[PDB]
């Protein structure tokens, strides 16, 4: 075959499949395999005006160049592990955004030989410091469709060894993306080839996107939902709710969550015929250290 | 507990006869709710045409390749890529030389659909399967797989025009045709897609009136259980039967349908 | 027509078996330990009923006799009463108070003034508003064979002893004072007595699974030991007072949700035998206290969609009943046929007997049936001879009309007689007996003495 | 539990059930392959008027148990009229 | 008065094309197709013999029907070509003494609004019959049209209700444990259950007479045996 | 630094502007219009012993109001000219929590959706402070949305709900016998039943803070002795 590289990966549990890491806590252990498949996309939606998930955009990104940078001179194994994340934003901040690493431990354990898995993160420290235009790269959405898959296109055939992680920051946000694109055939199209693209080098990319959904007409969500191939909803509580658990809650500060989890989509699990939904049982919490998903 | 699958008159799934009867033409309708799939059916229809019985539910699945059997097969979807029809395919071990696999996703939409006159596309995506079927010509069976999403793509299309440009010509030449589907867009909670939404619910009610046999694959209400996964519904579909036999009907009945590690299990409540 | 229920409440004291385990047991709300004081024992003494015993301090004769008033005054007329008694362990108390009690509530209804138990409850058995039985309350360290001689002279007639579990874990982190096993022989005892026999279950527990929770019901209802003549299903609810919120406190608690639970209880109606009478899934509780759980006010009202959605609805006596007079006769009913089963249960073989339609699965009348064994008989009346009981009569076939041409203006008066020789038939020719009993309210004694059954003791019998 | 069935043999090397079927186990005996089946039938007598009185046999190890149906309604787990054999029992027949 | 003394015998009249009948129209949907009347009509109007030639048009059919005695697809042609390549087979309006046959249109929801109406005056003659069926489960195409406030003309379920002579509504017949509220919620979301498409079915008739009200009755239709009961 | 502020304080330090937005949003009807709510802004501004210099732009006002100090109207010139002249009169500088140049709209019902953002977003200058007014009951032009299968741009209102940093909406008390039911029955029937365009009506308020959370205030508000209180 053809070389290359994988920046970190262990078999699955459930199905001996190769598996990445999105880095999360429990994120990564509601997806079924303990990770996330090499091949299969996900998504995760809020449903109020909050951004908690904007949280999550980073983690990702950041872990693939932890997984790259801690290989240069810092791991004795010196394994080849590459990546080129690109992120399609017309907003640049995410290059000097990037959190933290705690104290590392990429340790799996409870072509070459992967054994790297999720480093320990928090929120508050930021990077040390942060990649060049050589590691990741940066794409305005506004061009036209032709530019942008003939691009990636061209990205990755001509850095056939690196692994392929892609971030969708806020995919439609009215501030950025102007209503001629709101029409129908584009998006889709859009998409329907970026799935094309991604499941034709089915070995090693991976990509990830979130959208707000409280402003998308019911039809464009549903037309959008069978693009992908995992849907995680985050929604809020209500006033009533949080205050309800704060005059509760007298003892604990950090037993105070923020809303619920609920679960419409798994990876290679469903296309088997396997019945997944499952909603109104997990709470998440945003933490300093790392994004939590708990039983409520 | 277990329960045989049986779907007309004759005790017989797939009768051996509609293939042996000239100038006649019979066309299926699948509807699976978005949250299952009905893979582990078209496995089943594709092993009971080629092999002549259900080879994973009723029938043992340790010689599934049907590759160059006297029979055929051709399959064509849209939401899937060549890449995956054929390493799941072969996977699931769906045969490969006797075998015609189509698709519509991989490198088409990038230039090869787009800015380009909508005529034109409509009279290649057909002539692909009119030129696809001309080496076997009357021991074939062939499914497309939710065909609307193309409806989305072209630039402003509404149901007539690819109902009688795509789906008609293709049960004229063709022998039998099978069209699966989704149901998404009857299931939006507290929106009516009755208001300004009903173009691509038009095809589904079309097609439901041309079709011949309707097969419902529908999630379990309320709740979320272990024991069992969904409902399977047979009904009569519009269109009546254009076989030769006159004792010749359809079989009513309801079932409840487990799916885990590719076998599934068929029972009453 | 006017069955009637009147509570009553017991002066306020303290269970032994919490002497050898220290407190009480976990889940047991209030008491008189805890800041209420003037309360017994499982009830916060918010309760209407706790209101009128306060009031009168405890004391049977006025809660007794103000009940009585209040339901005759409502609009309701009242012939026909059956006591129930609550609170804590009723046995435990000294021998004085329970005769007194015992006298009180007899001379209430009686009219008597009198003392000397006996003659009370002679002159009971010949006295307007008939009472219909007593439901006392009690332990399995309590049911002594002196103890049950006790209760057989009082006039009681059915009780109902608590289990709570099968596992054996639970007993002791629970600190409640006896192993599971005994019990089985509490109902072997208490059965061949003529005691129909209920007991308690509670779904959620700490350190149980929804599986254990799932075969700990299929083990109690298949085991031929723990096969009762009753059920009560009370889903675990955390009171702030209780010993439940310490570990929800300190962390060491969690519950279920409300998919769970739901889920569990339509599988748990799925298994019911069809002689057993579910009583209250949807129990009663002091609402706004509880800090941990979930609603239950309509459990079994989203259960019931849950079985129309997967089958094999409920089967219990309570849905199948269609009751004395005209409570479902908008409708005239099909084929009525005789349904007689048998079953081995604690160490005896026993029969039931009924009237039901088969076709829609109704229920008009029922009579129970036990041959008395060897190994658990020692009352002198049943030691002479084999002999047989009538645990239970009961006829909903009081119902003025019904299908294939019911009595003109007979109208049912017969019906039960059916199955009186019904039940003499196979008395006299499978089991052989020599002599047959049934137990009943002393207020009852003469439906019973027109037959031919005649007086010994406590028991209405007859020879072969 | 019961009793039901015993088989006899002079040699043992492995036993195996079977995955999809049931009552057809695997055991060997000195190289020799060898493969048994088995199905539930009740046992029952005479149907006929003349003599029509449902009679129920068991077995369990060395004893044979009776129940006349009709005659008593004497339940699964307690029986009737039993008698002791010297050995176990693999099959029995009753008569006209 | 003294002619059509029972509803039967006037509906037989009717199907039988007895009394002519310049257009009839009916009604049908998803939950019972509209194709054993075209049954019934074969049927009953060969007793008084018309085998005269049964011009099928169709739109979307795939198959040939073997009742009718003629085929036309209409996938490629336009509105003229339509009515051109039809007053052949069908008595034209010409030979002011001639026969008269019979038009079966397999459907009306694939045609414009517009052109409606010429579609029923460049070939309404005393020799024609035109039958066709409407499914109301679709809703028309109106982005063509616009219909803003100042571009208004009325829709085509009142026109089709107006040109007509005589209108009958087919329904299936509820046999078994479906009602009529929860039969069309399921078909609302598409679930489609047991009890639906059965060949005994019922009717609604609403005959029109110049100069005065129209009648209206209900029958009870069987496929089987071509028997017929009028409402009680 | 205050921080947890009293409900009637904040209303009242919003109402002061001592917090400010690029971007404000009020909603009015045909049932209780909004003048005595800049009346409120002007009474509960000035007061702190401030001038705020006003820039007004009108679409539906006739006359020029005293708050204001210079003037512009829109309804002869179009939205390539109001793009130039809406920063002649208001410097591109930092601090819209003070003193600076308030922009006020009085209607923004006309203006097309597919331009509201190209608008906003040449407008919302760190020294801007922007404050619109929208009518709720007048329906949107059909030509804003094409209800076509192209189109899944969303209406007009949820545009700028989502949009506007704080939203603040009023409704007229009706003191009379009636009800609102019997208002809305008139009001469809286009009739006037005695008792609209009050001093005394209510108010709704929302406020996005905390990295986006939201909480729902409601009042009581006297327009004529500037009393607010809780309902
Ligand atoms: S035995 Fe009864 S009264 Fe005693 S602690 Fe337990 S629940 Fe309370």
């Amino acid at each position: 075959g053809l070389d290359s590289s994988h920046v970190g990966v262990r078999p699955s549990p459930a199905t001996s499949q190769p598996t990445t890491s999105t880095g999360s806590a429990d994120l990564d252990s509601i997806l079924g395999h303990m990770g996330l498949p090499l091949g299969n996309s996900v998504l995760v939606e809020e449903q109020s005006t909050t951004e908690f998930h904007s949280i999550l955009g980073k983690l990702f990104a950041a872990q693939g160049i932890v997984h790259n940078r801690i290989s240069d001179s810092s791991a004795d194994k010196t394994r080849n592990g590459d990546t080129h994340v690109i992120v399609l934003s017309l907003n640049q901040m995410f290059a000097k955004e990037l959190p933290g690493i705690y104290k590392g431990s990429r340790k799996q354990m409870k072509n070459s030989e992967y054994k790297d898995y999720n480093h320990q993160f928090d929120i508050t420290t930021r990077l040390m410091p942060a990649p060049i235009a050589s590691e990741l790269t940066f794409i305005a959405p506004t061009q036209p469709v032709s530019t942008i898959l003939s691009q990636i296109e061209q990205t990755i055939k001509r850095n056939d060894k690196k692994l392929i992680r892609i971030v969708i920051p806020s995919l439609l946000h009215p501030a950025m993306y102007p209503p001629k694109m709101f029409e129908s055939s584009e998006i889709i199209g859009l998409m329907h080839g970026v799935r094309s693209l991604v499941k034709k080098y089915y070995e090693r990319v991976v990509l990830f996107a979130s959208i707000s959904i409280d402003i998308i007409t019911p039809p464009l969500l549903v037309l959008l939902r069978n693009m992908f191939d995992s849907v995680i909803n985050l929604e809020p509580f209500n006033q009533e709710m949080t205050e309800f658990l704060e005059r509760v809650y007298k003892s604990q500060p950090g037993k105070i969550q923020h809303g619920l989890v609920h679960i419409l989509k798994l990876p290679v699990f469903t296309d088997r015929g396997e019945m997944r939904v499952l909603k109104s049982e997990w709470a998440f919490k945003n933490g300093r250290k790392k994004f939590e998903i708990e039983q409520w | 507990q277990r329960q045989d699958l049986v779907l007309f008159s004759d005790q017989s799934v797939l009768p051996a006869h509609f293939f042996q009867d000239s100038n006649s033409h019979n066309l299926f309708f699948i509807t699976h709710q978005s949250c299952t799939q009905p893979l582990w059916m078209i496995n089943a229809l594709v092993e009971t045409h080629v092999l002549g019985s259900p080879s994973s539910l009723n029938e043992s699945s340790s010689s599934m390749l049907p590759s160059s059997t006297r029979s055929h097969a051709v399959l064509a979807s849209f939401i899937h890529e060549q890449n995956y029809f054929t390493n799941s395919l072969n996977k699931l071990k769906i045969p490969s030389n006797n075998y015609n696999v189509l698709d519509f996703l991989s490198d088409f939409i990038v230039n090869n659909i787009h800015n380009k006159p909508r005529d034109k596309i409509l009279s290649d995506v057909l002539a692909k399967f009119s030129a696809a079927i001309q080496n076997n010509p009357t021991d074939t069976i062939v499914i497309i797989e939710q065909p609307e999403l193309l409806l989305s793509l072209v630039s402003g299309l509404t149901c007539s025009e690819l109902n009688n440009k795509f789906i008609t010509p293709l049960l004229r030449q063709c022998k039998v045709l099978i069209i699966v589907s989704n149901s998404d867009i009857f299931n939006i909670d507290e929106y009516d897609a009755s208001v300004h939404s009903s173009n691509l619910q038009n095809f589904y009610k079309s097609s439901f009136i041309k079709s011949m046999i309707n097969l419902n694959l529908n999630p379990l209400k309320t709740g979320f259980a272990k024991d069992v996964t969904g409902s399977l519904h047979v009904c009569r579909g519009g269109a009546p039967i254009a076989t030769s036999n006159t004792s010749l009907h359809v079989v009513e009945n309801e079932y409840l349908y487990l799916n885990e590690k590719e076998s599934t299990k068929l029972f009453y409540r | 027509s006017g069955i009637a229920v009147v509570a009553v409440m017991c002066k306020p004291h303290r269970c032994p078996h919490i002497a050898y385990t220290g407190n009480i047991c976990v889940y047991c709300p209030g008491g008189p330990d805890s800041d209420f004081e003037y309360s017994t024992q499982s009830y916060t003494g918010y309760e209407p009923t706790s209101m009128r015993a306060i009031r009168a301090r405890y004391d049977p004769y006025e809660q007794a006799r103000g009940r009585v008033e209040q339901l005759k005054q409502l609009g309701h007329s009242i012939d026909k009463v059956e006591y129930v008694l609550m609170g804590g362990t009723f046995m435990s108390l000294p021998k004085e108070y329970r005769e007194d009690f015992i006298v009180k509530l007899h001379n209430a209804l009686s009219g008597f003034n009198g003392n000397d138990i006996d003659e009370a409850i002679l002159y009971s058995q010949q006295s307007l508003t008939k009472c219909v039985g007593i439901t006392i309350e009690t332990r399995p360290d309590y049911c002594t064979q002196t103890h049950l001689d006790d209760m057989l002279k009082y006039g009681c007639t059915r009780l109902e002893i608590g289990v709570q579990s099968l596992y054996e874990d639970v007993a002791r982190d629970t600190n409640r004072g006896h192993t599971v096993r005994s019990v089985c022989e509490t109902f072997a005892v208490s059965k061949d007595a003529g005691y129909k026999v209920v007991s308690h279950m509670m779904p959620d527990l700490p350190n149980v699974g929804m599986e254990r929770d799932i075969e700990q019901f299929k083990e109690y209802f298949e085991n031929p030991d723990f096969r009762t003549d009753g059920l009560k299903i009370y889903p675990t609810l955390v009171i702030r007072g209780t010993g439940l919120y310490e570990l929800w406190k300190t962390g060491r608690y969690k519950s279920y949700s409300a998919n769970a639970l739901v889920d569990l209880v339509a599988r748990i109606l799925a298994l019911v035998p069809p002689w057993t009478r579910i009583y209250r899934v949807q129990r009663d509780i002091p609402m706004p206290l509880v800090t941990s759980g979930v609603d239950n006010g309509n459990l079994r009202e989203l259960a019931l969609a849950r079985m129309k959605d997967l089958g094999t609805t409920c089967r219990d006596v309570r849905t199948r009943e269609v009751g004395i007079q005209e409570v479902h006769h908008k409708v005239q009913p099909d084929q009525v046929e005789l349904i007689r089963r048998d079953y081995y249960a604690n160490g005896g073989w026993e029969t039931f007997l009924s009237y039901e339609d088969p076709k829609k699965d109704i229920l008009i009348g029922l009579l129970r049936l036990r041959k008395a064994s060897k190994k658990y008989t020692y009352r002198k009346e049943f030691t002479s001879q084999r002999t047989s009981i009538v645990r239970e009569l009961h006829v909903y076939g009081s119902v003025v009309p019904l299908h294939s041409r019911d009595p003109r203006k007979f109208q049912h008066q017969g019906f039960g007689t059916l199955l009186m020789e019904e039940a003499e038939r196979i008395a006299k020719e499978e089991h052989g007996s020599e002599k047959i009993s049934v137990i009943s309210g002393v207020g009852v004694r003469n439906y019973y003495g027109k037959l031919g059954y005649e007086l010994d003791g406590p028991y209405m019998s007859k020879r072969i | 539990w019961y009793l039901k069935q015993e088989l006899y043999a002079s040699d043992i090397s492995y036993v195996k059930w079977h995955p999809e079927k049931d009552f057809t186990l695997m055991f060997s005996d000195a190289g020799f392959i060898n493969i048994v089946d088995f199905a539930y039938k009740m046992a029952q007598g005479p149907t006929l008027e003349p003599f029509d009185n449902g009679t129920s046999l068991v077995v369990d190890g060395r004893t044979v148990n009776i129940t006349p149906l009709a005659l008593a309604n004497v339940p699964p787990p307690m029986y009737y009229r039993d008698f002791e054999t010297p050995g176990n029992v693999l099959d029995v027949a009753c008569s006209f | 008065a003294s002619s059509s003394h029972n509803p039967v015998i006037l509906l037989k009249r009717i199907l039988s094309l007895t009394e002519s009948s310049p257009f009839i129209l009916c009604l049908d949907s998803i939950a019972q197709t509209s194709y054993k009347l075209i049954q019934e009509f074969v049927h009953q109007s060969k007793s008084k013999g018309n085998e005269y030639p049964i011009v099928y048009i169709s739109f979307e059919t795939v198959n040939k029907p073997s009742y009718c005695t003629q085929f036309i697809d209409a996938t490629q042609m336009d509105f003229v070509h339509l009515v051109k390549q039809i007053i052949s087979y069908l008595p034209a309006a010409t030979a002011t003494q001639a026969k008269k046959h019979m038009v079966i249109i397999d459907s009306l929801n694939y045609i414009s609004t517009e052109y409606i109406t010429r579609f029923l005056s460049e070939i309404a003659s005393p020799h024609c019959t035109m039958v066709a069926t409407y499914h109301k489960d679709i809703k028309d195409e109106n982005r063509t049209v616009i219909p803003d406030w100042n571009n208004n003309y009325p829709d085509k379920l009142t026109l089709l209700q107006f040109m007509a002579t005589t209108i009958v509504d087919i329904d299936v017949v509820l046999t078994g444990t479906l009602d009529t509220e929860e039969v069309s919620e399921l078909l609302n979301e598409f679930r489609i259950p047991r009890g639906l498409n059965n060949d005994i079915f019922q009717l609604r008739l609403v005959n029109k007479r110049k100069s005065g009200r129209s009648l209206e009755y209900d029958f009870i239709v069987n496929s089987n045996t071509h028997e017929y009961e009028l409402l009680s």
